[PDB]
């Protein structure tokens, strides 16, 4: 194991992200048992995972880890259970992650962090209702959104305007936000008022579609642009926990459930690929860049599986 | 001073975290039980099968510990009234286990959420946690002052906040309250816990919650404001409630993160200490109803019952109530004797039912005051306070005073009064039969005698109090009628209430009594203008006393005489709470009814919706002849 | 046929009217006790002693004719709710003064007025006469239609008549009864005398009373029209109200004098035998609910109990029920076996909870109709009823039936089932465990096998009635909750009640069950929209069952099977009555709940207003697995 | 005692009304003991009444007498508890008292009659709150009236107007009558809304003003033209049943109440005169024509008092 790598890596793996060059990166809780905390860990050899030894970097957060996300290619940035954001970052040699910085400005846990365009901003969502936006250069919190009435489940930013973001929350709110707007957030989604929004995923090319999961299992595909509930699909016998686009030109779409499954759908939402592979709860995705056929899933049952796509 | 807990949604180490809230001199920490994002399947395979442990262990502190420093929190995920039938049944699930678990460790009380307007299911699994063991732990419902819809920042270009201010609207939470509590049957085992934010709302808002059982305040970091020298402080208007909340001697809870960074967390308690010992101390009074508070008592029935020699030392522990007796006296005195016919005058003074002497020696002090000559009668019915007496007037008093064992209505006495003097008042005045006992007197006062009191009344207000309808309903007795206990009066501090309108008079009684016939029964009729939403609980009662012209004894908030510490209000409860509507009246109709063997009151309300006529033929509460 | 009276407020000879009314064919007389005139003075001299006597003697008829023949009636005078001091305590005394006579006689029923809005000061001094001496004798409290001062002649030049319709207005009259009973707490003892008028008020008006304690309908000569042989007669409309009234069993009575003076007194009372006489008959069931009306019955718990023998003759006493399952089985039969097949096939049907075996013989008549085989197996858990099986196949069915003494979920059955045929339903369908029972015995059914019934659904109405409110409440027991009675179900033959809503469905099972984890636990919410006002006293339960396609068993009203009189519906209480205004919705909610030992029932009102959660983990109901 | 009249005279007195030639006609009920009936006596020598034995005539009723009048010099109208109202005749030698119709047109007690000044006509009031108009001759109802919604306590026809009569109930109402009116009752009385009416009188010679008494003891003085509440006092501890106008040209007002008083009064509705002389209610009185000083007071003490007024 490395030097400053813990010997164990918590049971709960939370995220599982990998970098431009096929690098994996990993966060996992402890959520049972006597220590609430997590761990961030480099895998340089994404096969080796989750195994602690065979691991190119290792770390121990003080708290639980409700979300992650690379901040280019040496950054990471976490959602602790904590109500701190903390930014990690990586070693020159990237033989250990060491903490660049740790802010406490969430009053209960932080559940959801995604990074803007800019790559020098980052909104945050908590269970305190507040959405945050952060200057991760000067280490603070920009703006704080209390638009929600309820617990923010996901934010993700646009793939390349830096003021636009999605929300999602138990107020059964979806929110389109625009920084450059004096009144920033927007309430959009389905003609039907329905099951609460529980994931969020842009499309990679189209600035102005987006689909998002909701606690019943449905995935529905959103265009800004008709603000119409365009398509709809019973994916899941459960909550949609996560929503990852392929690389491909036309992308290929990852589904993962509470319902332990991962399911794979075409552009139409139409189903190709289904794995029962995990015992537990699957909390993530991310496509290979090496491969773009490779997908690495994540779930409670401490699993890192590799999935080759038809 | 202050009794305060820490709130946390996140503990790495119970051990460590509990020792750190200790050293910032946190009494007790809100926490949970279960990690709250550890959500758990109990119907789908293969996530049902997930091995343990599913929390962390008992071991890992002491059962004292756990008995009184921790105080539970209900997993977020929880959602037993989701519309979403997997997450119903799951959420059931969890939230017993995480119930069942809180009781296998023993904690003092448990945090659960009302968050929205339909807590159905939750109530009815609460209930049903209630219902299996009988057990003391306390549920903390969490509740905002303000829903968090009603506080979200403006910031929504299709959906602005409506800045259209909507009475009933602004008091949703105080419903979800309410019919939560409803739903679980007014269990003594589910409080509130009151969530205060940066906007205070109208004091409408902060008034609905004025006689609920509020057992903790929560204060987010949040709502602080920070001093020149960056301590937190709080708005003059946060400080006014948690002064009102003082009183209600509510435990503080501190949630969030330290946003005074500049400094420690215990700066946030540091305030409260501050407030606690800068608050406007008590009166006399105050520290007289020290443990009393909304106590209920038995009225005294001094006519049937013989008091205890500790009872008429508490009468007697209030000198102020004589020195009023004593200047009633002294003017009357004045007023009879012309300074001229000092010498030659002596007045028979009476004191009916003279206790251990009290007015006896009020009777002397005034005598010697006005340079006037009396002769006293001392009549007293308790055998035993008549001891006290003959030791009194053999030691003391000398022949002047006249000890008579004797009832007063029975007393053959030989000769007419000038002044007959007396303190057979109770807190809804008439309640211990003053009319009955003084009009058997009155056939012995000259036809220009004078009593003392010449005139009392008794005063009622209508009132909120779900703390004592629940006292009232817990006084169920075996061997007898399930609802006696609310066709009854108690004399009680009442403490945790709301006044829903200003007292009104209510029966009237004058002495002597110059009627021909002479009728002690009464019926009056009552109406209340009530400007808020409530809830009627029940009746406050008072009473107002003419000793003599100007002087005066009150219990009645407007005109409370002073020092009258001695003599707590008395309570009439009614079997249903009442909604009240702003704006509607309450209208209450009481009786005081008779036979040769007792007096009692009925009561009833018929606005704006009628109750039951309470006591009936006395068959709950009757006063002794 | 007709109980009915004579309402009379003039007697000069109390033997001689009498005995006129009986040759008349009135079965009782109405009539003053004390004189109506004759106002009595109780506290001023000299009109306070005036001499005797101050009424009529009791030796004037036999104690018999006293306790049978004569209702007495309040004198007019008597006003306990005047604003005039004086008035009102002369009317308090005479008051008591009449209705202790009444007492002292042994009168069956006394007349009181509600004639106005305020009786508050009446009812106190009725609650006392009531609380004083348990008796059974009744108060009729007369109550018109429509009051007086919406009924005159519009013949005041500058005090015209309201012809503005006030929906709330037109019942003003029910709030004067309702006010009056709840201030009496709702005393079995106090009822209606409806007086009805020559107009008769909108339907809404005549519907307000459905469900209340009606025993006498008051009809005036007045109101009665002329036939051209010049014979009083009756409109359609007071016609329809007759008939309305005679399923109430009221007793009728004539007030007035004789307008019709061409013919005799009778001619009233004739008419009215008349209409009765020519009402439409009562169907079977009504022939067989004949003395079951409002009589509360505790449900069947066939599974943890034991069936007499008479239970079962009642359940085989209708025969259309089986022909229906015998019809199902037949069907099901020509489904499953080619005429081809007929020979060789032979289908193995199960009748799991046998009885007394009318589904075995109904499942043998139906595989000889088919022309098709069977194989039977009858699995009875009741020893007793097994010995009725035993016989009836040892003398009758022979080898083809084999009988199983065996509950059926621990039966080990020596072959797989093309059918199992089942009677394990309640009035609320699964309210005897069929779910339970079934899921434990479908292990045994072939992959492709049939349950009749398939399906069954419980249905749910929010009903008024005062009537059954009271039944229940006098219902308490010692040794048990004071409210118990209110957290259980009731079988009745629901009959004096007001159905405010159209039954909605509830729960619903289906059979086989298919689910992976079957979870026979339920939470449904219903809304009922109400288009009138009203009070809540509880919900009607009904249940539809599907044998076989379109074969159907149902008792809800609107899909009721033909001659199921066999099967009251259920009644579940609530403790306290809610009022609902017109145009608002009720929100009931009901929970199935379980243990490895009982299944339960728990329901709240959440809408217009909560209720407490009724039976809370079965501590008042359950149901024995 | 003459033929056809009875041995005893029931004890409670209802009625004493003086004949223009100075003939008393009494009226009287049996309110208690095994029989309720009344009876209608004649006393030309008034100071023998209330001795049966030296009555010029008298009779039995089948029932109570509740209220009665003279019809001209021969005719007696009767309130009766039956129902009806029935007319009796004198005798030519008025000897005995004959009935000349009984009508039962009421469906509760007849309360009240009096005679309008046509003398062919008569109004009923009842405790069935109907108020019926009578044409005598032909002994049948011209009208009835369901004005009120509660008993009809009084009824009194104008002195000089054929088709005017007062009536007053328990409904708080006091009704002014014209039946010329196609609406013929009008509301009238004091400014504030009070005390039951119970008893009325016309002032003789001024045919607008009136008098009213109430349950309260109040007797009150109205104009019909100031439409207003001119003059009251306290006259009575108890109920006003009674309001008998003197004779005089400038008349006393004669006040008897349940306080078993009866007071004498000024226009100015001042008291000359009080008498205790009853020990039980008050029910009627009647100024003598021959000496207008003389004033006859009956009670339910049975006795019948002669007054001299100052
Ligand atoms: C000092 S509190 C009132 C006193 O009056 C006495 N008391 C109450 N009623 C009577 C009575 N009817 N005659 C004499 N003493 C009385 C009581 O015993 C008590 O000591
Ligand atoms: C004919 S009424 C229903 C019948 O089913 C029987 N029964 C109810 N539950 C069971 C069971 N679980 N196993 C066998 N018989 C049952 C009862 O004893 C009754 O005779």
């Amino acid at each position: 194991l490395p030097p400053n790598a813990p010997a164990c890596m918590e049971r709960q793996l939370e995220a599982a992200r990998y970098r431009s060059d096929g690098a994996l990166l990993l966060g996992a809780s402890s959520l049972s048992g006597r220590c609430w905390a997590g761990s961030l860990w480099l895998f340089k050899d994404p096969c080796a995972a989750p195994n602690e030894g065979f691991c190119s970097a290792g770390v121990q957060t003080e708290a639980g880890v409700a979300d992650l996300t690379w901040v280019g290619e040496r950054g990471i940035l976490v959602a602790s259970d904590s109500g701190a954001v903390e930014l990690w970052e990586l070693d020159e040699n990237e033989t250990l992650i060491v903490s660049k910085f740790c802010k406490y400005e969430h009053d209960d846990i932080v559940s959801t962090v995604s990074v803007l365009s800019s790559g020098t901003q980052a909104v945050s969502g908590s269970k305190d209702i507040c959405i945050k936006v952060w200057d991760l250069a000067q280490q603070v919190v920009l703006s704080s959104y209390r638009a929600h009435a309820a617990q923010v489940t996901c934010v993700a930013a646009s793939p390349h305007k830096d003021s636009v973001f999605l929300s999602c929350s138990e107020d059964n709110r979806i929110l389109l936000w625009d920084t450059r707007c004096p009144k920033p957030a927007s309430q959009i989604g389905c003609s039907a008022p329905g099951y609460l929004p529980t994931s969020l995923a842009w499309h990679p090319q189209q600035s102005e579609v987006f689909v998002f999961g909701d606690e019943n299992g449905t995935v529905s595909l959103v265009d800004t642009k008709s603000t119409s509930c365009v398509l709809s699909s019973a994916v899941h016998s459960q909550c949609v926990t996560g929503l990852v686009f392929s690389p491909h030109s036309v992308p290929f779409l990852a589904s993962l459930s509470e319902d332990c499954s991962l399911a794979v759908l075409d552009s139409s939402l139409s189903e190709l690929f289904r794995s029962q592979a995990h015992r537990d709860f699957v909390r993530d995705a991310t496509w290979s860049p090496l491969n773009h056929s490779l997908l690495t899933t994540v779930g409670w049952d401490h699993q890192v599986v590799h999935h080759v796509v038809p | 001073r202050v009794s305060s807990g820490r709130d946390l949604n996140c503990v790495p180490e119970i051990a460590d975290t509990l020792g750190a809230v200790a050293k910032q001199g946190f009494d007790f920490l809100c926490m949970p039980v279960f990690h709250p994002r550890f959500k758990r399947e109990f119907i789908q395979e293969p996530a049902k099968n997930r091995p343990g442990p599913q929390t962390r262990s008992d071991l890992l502190l002491s059962g004292r510990d756990w008995n009184t420093l921790i105080v539970g929190k209900l997993s977020p995920w929880i959602r037993p009234d989701s519309k979403v039938e997997k997450i119903r049944r799951n959420s059931e699930a969890a939230m017993l286990q995480e119930l069942n678990f809180g009781a296998y460790l023993g904690l003092p009380a448990f945090l659960l959420p009302l968050n929205q307007e339909d807590n159905t299911n939750l109530a009815r699994v609460l209930t049903n946690h209630i219902h299996t063991g009988h057990h003391s732990s306390m549920f903390w419902m969490r509740v905002p002052l303000v829903a968090p819809e009603d506080l979200r920042d403006d910031i929504i270009e299709n959906a602005p906040t409506t800045h259209t201010e909507e009475y009933s609207g602004e008091e949703k939470t105080w419903m979800w309250w309410h019919n939560f509590r409803t739903l679980c049957d007014y269990s003594k085992r589910i409080a509130v816990a009151l969530e205060i934010g940066a906007d205070l709302p109208s004091n409408h808002v902060i008034d609905r919650w004025l006689g609920e059982p509020i057992k903790a305040a929560i204060l987010p970091t949040s709502i602080f404001l920070t001093n020149k020298k960056g301590f937190p402080v709080l708005s003059k208007m946060h400080q006014r409630l948690i002064f009102r909340l003082l009183k209600l001697e509510v435990q503080f809870i501190i949630t969030g993160t330290n946003h005074h960074s500049e400094k420690e967390f215990c700066s946030y308690l540091q305030y409260l200490e501050y407030l606690s010992q800068n608050r406007p101390p008590p009166n006399a009074y105050e520290l007289f109803a020290k443990g009393y508070e909304d106590y209920l008592q038995s009225p005294l029935q001094p006519l049937m019952d013989n008091l205890e020699s500790q009872t008429y030392e508490v009468f007697e522990k209030d000198p102020i109530k004589y020195s009023q007796y004593q200047q009633a006296i002294y003017k009357c005195l004045l007023d009879r004797v012309p300074e001229e016919e000092k010498d030659t005058n002596v007045q028979v003074l009476m004191v009916l039912g003279a206790g251990r002497g009290p007015l006896v020696n009020a009777s002397l002090r005034a005598a010697k005051q006005a340079d006037r000559r009396i002769k006293l009668y001392a009549v007293e019915k308790n055998p035993n306070a008549v001891v006290t007496l003959e030791n009194w007037q053999f030691e003391e008093w000398g022949s002047q005073v006249t000890v008579v064992s004797s009832d007063m209505r029975e007393w053959v006495a030989p000769e007419k009064a000038d002044i007959i003097v007396s303190e057979l008042l109770g807190s809804f005045a008439d309640n211990e039969l003053s009319p009955e006992c003084l009009d058997g007197a009155q056939h012995f006062l000259k036809d220009d005698g004078v009593s003392i009191p010449g005139e009392y009344t008794s005063f009622l207000a209508p009132i909120s109090s779900s703390k004592l309808y629940n006292e009232v309903r817990a006084c169920r007795e075996k061997d007898r009628d399930p609802e006696a206990q609310f066709e009854m009066p108690y004399v009680v501090r009442l403490h945790n209430f709301h006044q829903l309108s200003a007292p009104q008079p209510c029966f009237t009684f004058s002495h002597p009594n110059r009627d021909p016939m002479i009728d002690n029964n009464r019926y009056c009729t009552l109406e209340f203008p009530v400007e808020v939403n409530t809830v009627l609980h029940g009746f406050a009662g008072y009473f107002e006393t003419v000793l003599y012209q100007d002087i005066t004894l009150s219990i009645r908030p407007e005109t409370h005489s002073p020092g009258m510490f001695s003599w707590f209000p008395i309570l009439f409860p009614i079997k249903q709470p009442i909604t009240v509507r702003e704006g509607q009246t309450i209208c209450v109709r009481f009786w005081r009814c008779s036979n040769s063997k007792k007096v009692w009151y009925e009561w009833a309300v018929t606005a704006p919706v009628c109750s039951a006529i309470h006591n009936p033929t006395g068959r709950s509460y009757t006063i002794g002849l």
